[PDB]
RNA sequence: GGGUAGUUUGACUGGGGCGGUCGCCUCCUAAAGAGUAACGGAGGUGCGCAAAGGUUACCUUAGAGUGGUUGGAAAUCACUCUGUAAGUGUAAAGGCAUAAGGUAGCUUAACUGUAAGACUGACAAGUCGAACAGAUACGAAAGUAGGUCUUAGUGAUCUGGCGGUGGCAAGUGGAAGCGCCGUCACUUAACGAAUAAAAGGUACUCCGGGGAUAACAGGCUUAUCCUUCCCAAGAGUUCACAUCGACGGAAGGGUUUGGCACCUCGAUGUCGGCUCAUCGCAUCCUAGGGCUGGAGCAGGUCCUAAGGGUAUGGCUGUUCGCCAUUUAAAGCGGUACGCGAGCUGGGUUCAGAACGUCGUGAGACAGUUUGGUCCCUAUCUGCCACAAGCGUUGGAUAUUUGAGAG
RNA sequence: GGGACUGACACCUGCCCGGUGCUAGUAAACGGCUAAGGUAGCCGGGUAAGUUCCGACGAAUGGUGUAACGAUUUGGACGCUGUCUCAACGUGGAGCUCGGUGAAAUUGAAGUAUCGGUGAAGAUGCCGAUUACUUGUGGUUAGACGGAAAGACCC
RNA sequence: CUCUAGUCUGUUUAAAAAGGCAGGGAUGAGCUGUGAAUAGGAGUGAAAGGCUAAACAAACUCGGAGAUAGCUGGUUCUCCCCGAAAUGGAUUUAAGUUCAGCCUUAUUUUAGUUUAAUAGAGGUAGAGCACUAAUUGAGCUAGGGCCUGUCAAAGGGUACCAAACUCAGUUAAACUCCGAAUGCUAUUAAAUGAUGAAUAGGAGUGAGACUAUGGGCGAUAAGGUUCAUAGUCGAGAGGGAAACAACCCAGACCAACAGCUAAGGUCUCAAAAAUGUGUUAAGUGGAAAAGGAGGUUUAGGUACGUAAACAGCCAGGAGGUUGGCUUAGAAGCAGCCAUACCUUUAAAGAGUGCGUAAUAGCUCACUGGUCGAGUACUUAAGCGCCGAUAAUGUAACGGGGCUAAAC
């Protein structure tokens, strides 16, 4: 998985997700970007399960860059329990991204394999997706 | 159905459930109230015609202000900074004409 | 398993007590606060818990030097 | 000295109990004055210091790089870069280059009588404070000093003790005692403290009330549960999709276990069984199909379809489950988990008794076994049937077309 | 004579004096088993099919057996049966009609229909829609969160 | 003659504890008549918290006594004026009570509040990486490990584990080099007329709820819990949202068979509309996700063309060469490397699919004719389709109905 190794507190308040992206929002590192269309949440292992697809469709051919780290805990209660005492504990981890974050970036593949692999991605994350060339170069 | 979302969608069937026709007077209201107010040093006289009911606490403390109390409220009032920033505070509550 | 923690103190209701430009006599306090977030400047002193107050009746004013607000009865 | 009598044994609590907590300080939550809840998220604390105080004077780290017996990455020293990230008794925050940091000398203001004018505040309280008088300390002097860089280190009133002062002195004069000033003795920590002095059970219970507060149901949500769908890496000899479809994603159903405490405590009778059904289709079988790694037969998967049918016994109070014979097949749910003003009381949920365990005991235990009242003549609505009156346009007697319904 | 304990009878009834009672001792004392760690003893069959039953904790608040006894509890067998598949018929007292006598609890009233919805969140009274000539009697309780008992359970 | 296991009737019964069937005792711890003794914190009890005049976890009567209740219920004629709170602090307090705040009466006093200008302090949103932390790809490089002429000496290769450093790109309520918009505070001038303040008298409240926003907790679930701003109900009639305290419009002194309007509508039920330009064929309108998708309107790109584009049809679709092999067999089609194999080149891929043990064979991409201009793949906006699915009866426009009477 992909979780933060050390964390100042191991618990915190969920805040409301809003607005669009206004930064990292660009193609960075490579030639083809997995833009989001929707404000949520990604789970680490929805971003595990998303890169397995693009590097196992890729036979080599070149990279992939994921542009979302989860470093949000996401605390759950205990099955059975009432609303008693308070803030139950970590179960799994979150990543932000709202409309407009690039999310995922691929270089080095021919475009149509590129795009079959990252819509092969887009299958396996909660939210709406567009496969974005550099719309600069080619 | 479920509570939760028939009572969304009644509201907003309700807030959908606008005429254009009424937009279109509000909008032409707006339009002349905003040319009055661009003015400067005119008498102007005032009309109320939205009441005090239900509307924000500020709002109610500017009308009360101005001096209208009621829907069919008149009154006279010399346009300068002050009353000027008043009505453009109240503006969606008034209907300004000029007085020659 | 309950809450390990909750537990708070009073609120000490700092911050600036005469705002900028407002008329004081002598003694009034302008600011109460932890520290030199504000330091002194003329015709204040400053109390043993760095309190601001007016040596002078005046009129408060805030002044910024090199990033540092000093406050002052002229 | 429970032989006997009078009493105590707290509250908050997403029911109660158990558990945890109760004063105060720092930060966030706190939405840019202040203020602002929670069993919200993180820490510290019921002190220490005769210097770690006051005053005067004089000084600046940590880290990176480089060069040096121990000495290495790192001990001490020199220099370059960096300019407070170092250090401030003690938690953290706000501050501290004029350093509030560090060193040295002197010294006790870690004072008395006081106080203009304020902040914070229900009150009681708490905090800042120029300046005045006396006596100083330090410095040449101006000035500073009414403890600790600031913000926690704390406790009212009553009662009692000690010291000082000499006001009160019940006929007078002494004295006792008291007032005044200084001041000590409360984990009164349930910390604005009901007593100087305090534990449990009640299923033998009782009273006054509450849906302001639990258990069976209604209602909300869907965590959980169940039924699908989207992507297809593979398996399937090769063939992603005959079939199974790994890792994920998006929804419905409101039946399981829960959340919440909105209806109900001047009573909504709780689990099964018997009798009686009705409805949904997400179809157990009979019916009509598509495709198969479907030869036939027997299947598997999928679509449409609720007209009818969908078993009897052994065990268990049992729902469920298991087992034995069957049948073309022995479906899944809703309806107060259908149906007690229809029946049954086996179980659950009274007072008996015994066993296991816990408690010194009284007793407690969704631990076990046995015994242990199921009330009410139907007013209306509803339904199963039979009549009275009346209409159907002249009034009656017979034979019938047929809406509609079973 | 008084009190406690055990409970015909048969075989046994062990260990521990720290604690608490009683006068260092006493356990056939309260109790435990470091004061002392408990001594003796306590799958098969039945049925086509058996969560039941039968056969393989604890020692004087007693352990393990026991003839006889019991309106005690549980299992199995024989006989017998309307308990059941499965009900039908008959008899007697009510119920039914008429005559005489004549209540009760309950009761804001009422020219009180249903379904789908909404709503102090299960509608006789509201919205929409549907059904229905008027009024009784004999039956049956689905409702009127029925009546009766200021819930006994929870707080 | 005395008792009551089991079962039944009865249970607004004949009986406030029987009766109908049955059972136990029945010469004894027996039944029973007639007198007497034991009285309430006591008696009695072959021992069940039993009984003691039909009721006993402390009898009954009288008196204290009209006991005390933070608990519940009730509290009777009228009109006019003003008009709450459900918050804070404390409490053996949490259903009470008290202070403040809020309200009213009377007197005195006169400057609330809303702006505009001007002058003030933030760290919130946002933003950002200088600080504290998290963290991505490269460049660079200590150190450590491995390997290599290595004895544990001095050496090298660095596929790595990686401090620090450089470039680029990111996360943070308890990080902030920066920083709003509002709000708060002061002054002045206008504007609004008893809304301010003080004293005195008298209360009530100290259970809130919902909506529009900012939050925390919960599961970015709940008509859930708990805070901040404003409104509403509470305490507010009327109109509208089919019915529907909290939403929308709107503050009822009284009367009128007057007019103009707000919200909301104008096919009818049921007071009110028509004309113009487009879309919709799904009754969408008149519920909803991801996804699938030659629906269609309009607009904009990429492929492509009057020198013959797409589709159909008529032919070619080759050879070197089983491409090299792996393998037992791969001949284009178990599988691996690539097709940096040229050639006659119409045009022909180290062959697209089916099927062959392996081939064969049948076809495709490509190309030539026929015919004759839009075709072939995407993007933006407006309406659509499937997805779409629970139980008393069509039941997700109020209904009739509507192709506009929809948008």
């Amino acid at each position: 998985m992909l979780s933060p190794k050390k964390v100042k507190y191991r618990k915190k308040q969920r805040g409301r997700l809003s607005g669009e992206a206004q930064k990292g929002n660009k193609i960075s590192f490579g030639e083809y970007g997995l833009v989001s269309l929707e404000t949520n949440f990604i789970t680490a292992r929805q971003i595990e399960a998303a890169r397995i697809a693009m590097t196992r469709k890729i036979k080599r051919g070149g990279r992939v860059w994921i542009r979302i780290f989860p470093d949000i805990p996401y605390t759950k209660k205990p099955a059975e329990t009432r609303m008693g005492k308070g803030k139950g504990g970590v179960d799994h981890w979150n990543a932000p991204v709202k409309l407009g974050t690039v999310m995922f970036e691929m270089s080095g593949v021919v475009e149509e394999l590129a795009q079959e692999a990252m819509s092969l991605a887009s299958s396996k994350l909660p939210v709406k997706t567009m496969f974005v060339v550099r719309r600069d170069l080619r | 159905i479920k509570r939760k979302l028939r009572l969304q969608l009644k509201k907003a069937r309700f807030n959908a459930s606008r005429s254009r026709s009424k937009n279109k007077c509000f909008i032409k209201r707006m339009e002349n109230n905003r040319k009055i107010i661009s003015k400067n040093n005119i008498n102007v006289q005032v009309f109320l015609v939205r009441s005090l009911i239900g509307k924000l606490n500020k709002k109610v403390k500017v009308l009360k202000a101005l001096g209208l109390n009621k829907i069919g409220d008149k009154k006279v009032h010399f346009l300068n900074e002050s009353i000027k920033g008043m009505l453009n505070e109240t503006i969606n509550m008034i209907l300004l004409s000029e007085v020659m | 398993g309950s809450s390990k923690n909750g537990r708070d103190s009073i609120s000490k209701r700092l911050g600036v007590k005469r705002s900028g430009g407002q008329f004081v006599k002598a003694g009034e306090i302008i600011v109460r606060q932890r520290g030199t977030k504000f330091h002194k400047g003329k015709n204040v002193g400053l109390g043993r818990d760095y309190t601001i107050f007016a040596l002078s009746s005046g009129k408060v004013e805030f002044k910024t030097l090199k990033g540092r607000k000093y406050v002052s009865i002229v």
